[PDB]
């Protein structure tokens, strides 16, 4: 038998309905979500991390001068100083004065630390929705499964097929352009391979962490070595990686709305609470019993004996009863304005049992589908006196959920005071007209 | 059997089986003579843009016909609002003038 | 120097343009598309292919009775049938003759086939635009390298470092889901994973061709083997893969607009001629020689010896020229009247050139430029005698190409006469209503 109906995507908060087939008993659907992952499709674009600069050997021809020649080594640089002097320990190393002649050569290439300490940079396109749902139905114990929310793809948990429907809402905390470090994910907008700007984010890129193409953009520049010492000076502009560890700010994973958590391995939103998700389940047909076969229960006198509308089950009511064959009784709230803690309750042939519920409203009033019966149920509700806690709400609120019936005693006086005045004032209008016409005729 | 496939100045591609594909573009070549008379100029722009000689030869007329009913309709008026005064009045000197200008 | 311009998204149609750099001789520029490839994104949904099925040794049960257990394998049948006296090549293989039971199991497996003969289902998202750039300028011979279409990353051609724009199109030939077989792409809209029917497309799913967890749908069904024999009958829907290869319809390949040229590896839809491609080059400063250094061109004119508008260059021209200091010196037709085949001519003291042009002017007026002159170019040209050619159109179409000046004529004709209608008529109007004012005053 399917069972279609639509949850709200909140992870931790099951979802209660009772199953109701033609000719059958009610079964109890309790389904659970326990996580919720947004995984999009993400394509490498390339690798950033702290650039490492090698430097050669320098070339120093004594009486003589030689030339520079272009190379594909990233960012090289090639600078022929004429006039060089060097001494070593030795001495002199060249004989001539101002004939000798020192080639510098320096070029850009990916730091040891760029295998583990570097950034990747990802294009992000809408991809796949998969959750982890814990159902409990009748007397089946909590089962679950890991299931895709496409709305068509069925899983199989516990001998029943779930199918559910795809995320009411398309939103996704991820930005067309990505940035990943470490464990943190940054929207940031990086530019595109090859125009990566000296000491920026892109200062160097690499479009794999092996790749042997490397693109780096530093101002690189070769200065003279220091009168008699052989060494290969240069400025360069500081890594722009380094730059941005220190200036990339506040992760997506601490300003992700809707409290999404990130995770990398995929790269996924976690619990998500955006909009809702149908869902449709096929209970098998062994889990439902004949009518005739459980008990009828008559006389309900539902009488509410404390209520705060806290976060919690802070609702407690006791109902009477009277049931044949003295048997187990599945319990239900259809309306959203509690949420009944029981699942099902034991019954004998005469006495009352007790119930938990959550609720909004300061004057709660809900049908308690005690199995094939109902009983409404209604009260007054304290304030809690809690002011912060750390658990979610188990109930949803409405928008006259705190309405109290001295408010709604206010509007209607005022409504209806107005709108008396206002009616009093056009029937004095018409009966005055209808007095002249007599006065005429 | 014979296949006749219809060419434009885009382009069109054929494969016959287990050939490779062909590409085909068709020419400029309609037939008629766009320095010749008034009909062999339809002609050829016919053949070229058949849907475009119809609208602009349909236009044309619309507006000749448009212009030429405004044209005569006002100078029509024009006649008879010249001449009106002179028909009130039997008796005048209705110069030669008038009848050459108005008429 | 940066020369930037807009040239249409053509392969195999060379664009031509001169780099004025002021002061400078202009230099010749060409560039020439090889190939374009939009290369989509695309992640692998599931692969289907001919399923094979697997039918383990029945149990013959004698004197006795046996049960099925489930078991996960895809689409797994087990059945028992009572009541069999298979016999084999010994003779009666029980000896009761009802009280035994033969237990039929059978299984879906991907075929040996699958390995080489398989569809695989991809979902499609914007990936990235490539191109292989042929440009030659000056007197550097043609040089060509790969090139990304993003407007962003710079590409060395040859000292010259050459940025080519996005495509003022983003069109793609390809959905957002697509099945790809052998060397045919087809736009598919194929069942989720899960959802496949049998008998269809999607009767066997797995996520990879080496995957150890398939999908399978079919109505595989086991019959009662027939009396005294030992086999395990079945009935199953043929396969819908099978099926879907006679019933595929025509391959993107056969159906993409634009003349694009699908390939899978990458999977890529190539040479579409789809919108234009901003491009900006900058040309070596040593490619550039002072104007003072070049011949000047003067007392340049033009004759148009022969010309049809045919898609080839069936113009051809004549230019009588005087200079000084014979010399090479390029020539250009800055507008799109006509498009030149020559790049550059030798230029003598004095003496004429030719050149032959493409045109779809029927009366082409355009402008030519020889170096630092230019001189204007007139004549008619004749109708194409080919209905048909096997090569692409050099020149542009425009509006009023096709008008003959006997057409403007005739035009003109029109609109003056016509309008000269209404004009006198309300010039008449005008004349007697002032006439009508005298009179009354
Ligand atoms: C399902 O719910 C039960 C009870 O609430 C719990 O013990 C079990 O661990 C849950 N399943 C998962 C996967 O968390
Ligand atoms: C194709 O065109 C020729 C004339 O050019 C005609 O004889 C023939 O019947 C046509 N065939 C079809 C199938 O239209
Ligand atoms: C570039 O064009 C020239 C002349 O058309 C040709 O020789 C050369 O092979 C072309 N380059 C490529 C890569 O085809």
């Amino acid at each position: 038998y399917e069972h279609t109906a639509v949850m709200p995507n909140k992870v931790g908060i099951p979802y209660k309905a009772l199953v109701e087939r033609p000719g059958y008993a009610p079964v109890h659907l309790q389904i659970q979500l326990v996580n919720t992952r947004i995984i999009p499709s993400t394509n490498l674009e390339y690798i950033t991390c702290k650039y490492k600069t090698k430097v050669p050997s320098p070339v120093v021809k004594c009486c003589g001068a030689t030339q520079c020649t272009s190379k594909p080594h990233p960012d090289y640089q090639c600078q022929v100083f004429s006039g060089v002097y060097p001494f070593m320990y030795g001495g002199a190393y060249c004989f001539c004065d101002t004939e000798n002649t020192q080639m510098s050569e320096a070029y850009v290439e990916r730091s040891e630390e760029c295998s583990i300490d570097h950034a990747k940079a990802y294009k992000v396109h809408t991809g796949t929705v998969q959750a982890m749902v814990n159902i409990t139905y009748g007397s089946v114990s909590w089962r679950s499964a890991d299931v895709y929310v496409n709305g068509e793809t069925p899983a199989k948990i516990g001998d029943a097929k779930l199918i559910i429907g795809p995320l009411s809402s398309a939103w996704s905390p991820f930005d067309n352009k990505v940035v990943v470090y470490g464990h943190e994910v940054y929207n940031y907008d990086f530019p595109e391979y090859g125009t990566g700007k000296a000491g920026s984010f892109g200062d160097l890129q690499s479009r794999t962490s092996t790749s042997n193409d490397l693109y780096a953009n530093t101002n690189l520049k070769l200065q003279r070595p220091q009168a008699g010492i052989v060494h290969t000076p240069f400025t360069q502009v500081p890594s722009g990686f380094e730059r941005w560890k220190k200036d990339k700010g506040a992760p997506l994973n601490d300003v992700a709305p809707f409290g999404c958590s990130i995770a990398l391995e995929p790269l996924r939103a976690e619990n998500c609470a955006v909009g809702s998700i149908p869902i449709s389940i096929d209970i098998p047909d062994a889990a439902f019993t004949r009518i005739s076969e459980t008990p009828t229960v008559s006389d309900l006198e539902c009488k509410i004996t404390e209520c705060t509308y806290a976060f919690d089950f802070g609702g407690i009511a006791t109902v009477a009863y009277k049931s044949s064959k003295a048997g187990n009784c599945p319990i239900h709230s259809p309306s959203g304005v509690a949420v009944i803690k029981e699942n099902d309750v034991t019954l004998a042939e005469s006495g009352s049992f007790t119930f938990h519920f959550s609720t909004a409203n300061i004057h709660p009033a809900f049908k308690l589908q005690v199995c094939t019966s109902a009983v409404t149920c209604k009260g007054d509700c304290k304030p809690p006196k809690d002011h912060i806690v750390d658990y979610a709400a188990q109930h949803t609120e409405s928008f006259t959920s705190a309405i109290s019936a001295t408010a709604w005693s206010w509007i209607k006086v005022l409504v209806g005071g107005t709108s008396a005045f206002i009616v009093l004032g056009l029937i004095a209008t018409a009966v005055v007209a209808l007095v002249l016409f007599f006065h005429r005729h | 059997t014979t296949v006749n496939f219809t060419v434009t100045g885009e382009g069109l591609e054929y494969t016959w089986g287990n050939h490779p594909p062909k590409r085909v573009w068709a020419q400029e070549s309609g037939e008629g003579n766009p320095h010749g008379w008034p009909h062999e100029v339809v002609v050829y722009y016919y053949n070229r843009y058949p849907l475009t000689t119809i609208i602009g030869l349909c236009t044309c007329v619309a507006i000749i016909m448009v212009s030429c009913v405004t044209s005569v309709w006002l100078l029509c008026r024009t006649r008879n609002l010249c001449i009106t005064p002179y028909k009130l009045a039997p008796n005048a000197q209705v110069p030669i003038l008038l009848a050459l200008l108005c008429c």
